[PDB]
């Protein structure tokens, strides 16, 4: 019986790859994608309407 | 305070995690034999300097399974509603 | 949302989108995909700029902390992971349902994440240690 | 050596050009022997100890003996023929008598101090032999 | 105590190229080397012997 | 400061690496592998030009010999170094026009299995051929000739 | 298991073999082998000890790591153990209806000795004595 | 020193692998000293940090050669100018460096306008075609700000290089994206999981 070409009828999970909590572990390759972006944040600027500014209005 | 004690944390965290990508020590030692006469020990702490030239020194993709959930939270349901026949 | 118009179409993601927030404190927007990338939209160029990699499966809830500069997403792989959403770095992964995820809200009090599971269980997490103190079994399904 | 400084010897030169060539015999075998034999800290000590021999050499002649001027003295340290670095040592109260650089450093050791040597050789314990790691410097303090 | 150093050996002449020292010092009583005479050699010399009947 | 004889020694003691002695610095001289684009870069930055025959530079180096950097950073006050690359450019043409037959040099200069000179036995000591200087005329040039 | 571990008894054989001074010379330092050789052209200044090493023979010098911290085949571990197993005990008499213990080495006569209540307060605390007799 | 540092450091990471039958010559040609069965090869391939490094080590050799031939006394001052011009422009033929960095044809295009604008120039007058042309400046910094940008790039690479051989290889579970051929297989999974 043919049984190798299985489907996901137990997947597994997450919380086991490299350094996820582990991060002592974590390993000194990094390379790719993640060294280089978008280091300063920005903040969205007073006045967003959204909690105290729309009870401050009507 | 919930928010600030949150990122305080964290962040003596990723300063280490980052890098992982005179001090001394008053030492009481419950075994009384001891130093002569002194119950306790003072010692200077000092690091050892890394080369910074030296390469990764140890094996660590090792794999091991996953540890074992926490114990079970008992299960708290309502009683079963029982549909046997027709359903 | 009062003339209903439409005013944007985004075509980063690669198969299916189903996660969007908006973050009420940064202009951006992150979302989700089937697909398993997490990406975060910038309202100042509608351009994608930061991807959080880690999920090994499909994602299908995320939130924005209220108030600390944290992003919680939730997939398939049963867990969620919190993300810096400045450094894109990954800190914490909440592993500990036993089954896919799919809801995630957060506050800024404890527990500031809760986490709701296809396990059948509800759990709430201090975001800060990284554990899990309860699991609210008492639902089905 | 003379290539690197242009300028012909001043007037003294004939003295010390005898001996300073003999010190330029000695630290090409020192930097040839056979490294086999010999500890692995060894094998560099006779370069430090013919270096500090040679600019005590450039040194005690103007100082002590003033048999070469200021000019060829000077010379000499614009040359290289003498550690002039280490010299500037010497004339400190408390280091007449110092071995090389490295001992008297302190950075360079783990807990942040000078060399064994250094120790004023006499305080340090009544029977103690020491050959220190830098150098083989026996104690250079008194 | 509420309220000699050993002597050394020194040329520091610092002409004399190839005798010199002055802080490099063997003391006029000195062993440079130390050996077992024969019979603390003969107790040791079974002892690598037996180390290497082992193989 | 320490003396030049130091690395030297080191670098011609290690320098087979099958010592088995120095086997313990065989881990160092693998990492130092990582820095090795940016002692390259240092090294050729400093290179000596065309009227210099030697040019001593300050290195930083590895107690093991594992690597040499060049520590020198090497400024010019350029209009200095504009006319010094000028006075080349009626050097060199000059010395193309007289040659007749110009002798380019062959590329690798070494064959492939020559193993690299033993430099303090071979180099140190050969005294070098002058470089490039045009003869600055002391009378027109006396406020820069010496 | 030993930070639980409750058998007071066995505790307190574990201090009577344990020994009750440090011994720094097993602390201390490394054998000279080029003097075991014999040609030690360092030896004043050495570091290394210029004595006689442990005989190959000597089970105790075979001693690894992991015997020694698994716990077994430890060769100290097994004279310690073989001492403390030779060490004399009292066993009781094969008569079983003997109940009677002498008692010796109470010191001489007068103020040293120990009174009746030194002993009826103490092993009256084991059990109900029927009888007790001194022989001062 | 930095050619017999050069030298050891791929020299060691061969041995490191136990690549025996590799050899690099001294002119950092890396040549196969038999014929590789399979699993040699594919052991023994190895190339885009490993032979960038290699080849940038290949260059300083023949600068510095240059100047050795010079200083040994058999090639005058002239020649070595005229051999560092040539070894800037070309370059791109002594660089094996053009396949791996392959962008790194930018710089040597920028090097062949630099000798035209100089020879021309220099040619002009009664100055001949053909060698001693010795300006080599303009084509030498051409290279610096080369090796200014890839000197972190191969620190990195070289980083990831030497960490997972120390290390060993972590790649038992990072995510995998999704590209185009595993999109098509990966929508029934994520459908029949839904
Ligand atoms: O590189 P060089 O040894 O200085 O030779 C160059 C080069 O000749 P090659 O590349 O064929 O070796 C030029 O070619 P490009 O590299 O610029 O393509 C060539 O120009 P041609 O292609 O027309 O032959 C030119 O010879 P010419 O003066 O005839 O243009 C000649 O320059 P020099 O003669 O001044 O050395
Ligand atoms: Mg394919
Ligand atoms: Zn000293
Ligand atoms: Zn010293
Ligand atoms: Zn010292
Ligand atoms: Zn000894």
């Amino acid at each position: 019986m043919t049984t190798a070409h299985r489907p996901t009828f137990h997947p597994a999970r997450g919380g086991t790859a490299r350094g996820e909590g582990d991060l002592s572990k974590l390993s000194n390759q990094y390379s790719s994608k993640d060294m280089p972006s978008h280091t300063k944040m920005k903040y969205r600027q007073t006045g967003q309407e959204t909690e105290a500014d729309l009870r401050k209005k009507d | 305070d919930a928010t600030e004690k949150t990122r305080m944390a964290l962040e003596k965290i990723v300063n280490s995690k980052v890098a992982s990508a005179a001090q001394y020590i008053r030492y009481t030692p419950s075994q009384q034999n001891g130093a002569a006469g002194s119950q306790q020990r003072i010692i200077r702490m000092v690091e050892e300097q890394k080369d910074p030239m030296e390469p990764p020194k140890f094996k660590i993709n090792q794999k091991i399974p996953r540890a074992p959930p926490s114990p079970p939270a008992p299960v708290m349901h309502s009683p079963p509603r029982k549909m046997t026949a027709k359903d | 949302l009062a003339s209903g118009q439409l005013k944007l179409s985004l075509t980063g993601h690669i198969s299916s989108v189903r996660a969007v927030k908006v973050s009420p404190r940064h202009p951006f927007l992150f979302s989700g995909g089937e697909d398993k990338q997490v990406k975060c939209w910038d309202l100042e160029y509608n351009k994608v700029i930061r991807h959080y990699h880690g999920h090994l499966s499909a994602v299908q809830a995320l939130s924005v902390h209220p108030s600390l500069d944290v992003l919680v997403t939730c997939a398939r792989d049963s867990t969620a992971r919190v993300w810096d959403m400045r450094t894109k770095a990954q800190v914490h992964c909440f592993a500990g349902h036993t089954n896919t995820v799919a809801d995630v809200v957060c506050q800024s009090v404890d527990p500031q994440v809760i986490t709701a599971s296809h396990d059948a269980t509800v759990r709430l997490w201090d975001l800060a240690a990284g554990r899990s103190m309860c699991t609210l079994t008492h639902h089905k399904k | 050596k003379l290539r690197r400084v242009r300028k012909s010897p001043p007037e003294g030169w004939d003295l010390i050009e005898p001996t300073l060539e003999q010190f330029e015999a000695k630290m090409r075998e020192a930097e040839t022997e056979p490294h086999e034999g010999k500890r692995k800290t060894e094998i560099n000590w006779p370069i430090f100890r013919i270096h500090h021999q040679r600019s005590r050499y450039v040194y005690d002649m103007y100082y002590k003996k003033a048999e070469i001027s200021r000019e060829l003295y000077e010379f000499c340290l614009t040359a290289k023929f003498a550690d002039a670095a280490l010299i500037a040592k010497w004339k400190k109260q408390g280091y007449e008598n110092l071995c090389c650089v490295k001992c008297v450093n302190t950075r360079d050791s783990n807990f942040g101090t000078a060399c064994i040597c250094r120790v004023p050789k006499s305080k340090l314990d009544a029977e103690r032999v020491i050959e220190c790691v830098h150098c083989g410097c026996h104690g250079c303090s008194g | 105590e509420k309220g000699e150093k050993r002597k050394r050996v020194r040329n520091d002449d610092s002409a004399d190229i190839d005798g010199y020292t002055g802080p490099w010092s063997r003391f006029i009583d000195e062993k440079t080397v130390a050996k077992p005479t024969p019979e603390l050699q003969k107790q040791m010399d079974e002892i690598v012997k037996k180390r290497q009947e082992k193989s | 400061e320490m003396p030049p004889e130091h690395v030297r020694k080191v670098i011609r003691d290690h320098g087979d690496m099958t010592s088995r002695k120095y086997r313990h610095d065989k881990r160092v001289y693998l990492g130092a592998l990582k820095y090795m684009p940016h002692a390259v870069l240092k090294l050729l930055e400093n290179m000596p030009m065309p009227w210099e025959q030697i040019r001593d530079v300050k290195v930083l180096y590895h107690i093991t010999g594992a690597i040499t950097f060049v520590n020198d950073i090497p400024r010019v006050i350029e209009p200095v170094y504009m006319a010094q690359w000028g006075t080349m450019w009626i050097m060199m043409r000059r010395e193309k026009r007289d040659r007749r037959h110009f002798k380019r040099m062959r590329f690798p200069p070494f064959d492939d299995e020559e193993p690299p000179l033993d430099y303090a036995d071979n180099i140190l000591d050969v005294e070098p051929l002058e470089p490039i200087q045009m003869e600055l005329d002391p009378e027109e040039d006396g406020a820069v000739a010496e | 298991q030993i930070a639980n571990n409750m058998d007071q008894a066995a505790h307190d054989r574990l201090r009577r073999m344990g020994r009750t001074q440090p011994y720094y010379k097993r602390n201390a330092p490394h054998i000279c082998s080029f003097f075991v050789k014999g040609e030690c052209k360092r030896g004043e200044e050495c570091p290394y000890r210029h004595e006689k090493p442990t005989d190959p023979d000597d089970p105790l010098s075979r001693q690894n790591i992991r015997d020694r911290y698994y716990g077994t085949n430890d060769p100290v571990a097994e004279k310690i153990l073989n001492r403390a197993a030779a060490a004399p005990t009292l066993s009781p008499p094969a008569d079983t209806t003997i109940t009677t213990l002498y008692i010796g080495n109470l010191g001489p006569s007068g103020a040293q000795q120990v009174t009746e209540k030194d002993l009826n307060d103490f092993f009256y605390q084991y059990g109900d004595i029927r009888c007790l007799r001194v022989l001062t | 020193q930095v050619l017999r540092q050069g030298y050891n450091m791929l020299n060691l990471l061969i041995h490191r692998k136990n690549l025996n039958y590799l050899h690099l010559d001294y002119n950092f040609n890396l040549k196969p000293v038999k014929t590789l069965t399979t699993k040699e090869r594919k052991k023994s391939r190895f190339g885009n940090a490993f032979h960038l490094c290699r080849e940038i080590l290949r260059l300083t050799k023949l600068v510095v050669d240059a100047h050795v031939q010079y200083r040994l006394n058999n090639v005058d001052a002239y020649q070595l100018a005229d051999g560092l011009q040539y070894i800037f422009a070309h370059v791109g033929q002594l660089t094996g460096m053009y396949r791996y960095k392959y962008k790194l044809m930018r710089q040597v295009r920028m090097c062949k306008d630099l000798k035209h604008l100089i020879y021309y120039r220099f040619n002009t007058g009664p100055v001949g075609k053909g060698p001693g042309c010795g300006f080599w400046a303009p084509g030498w910094r051409v290279w610096l700000f080369f090796l200014r940008g890839i000197t972190p790039l191969l620190e990195r690479w070289l980083g990831n290089l030497l960490s997972r051989q120390f290390e060993g290889r972590h790649s038992k579970g990072v995510a995998k994206t999704v590209t185009k051929q595993r999109v098509e297989s990966h929508f029934d999974l994520e459908l029949r999981a839904a």
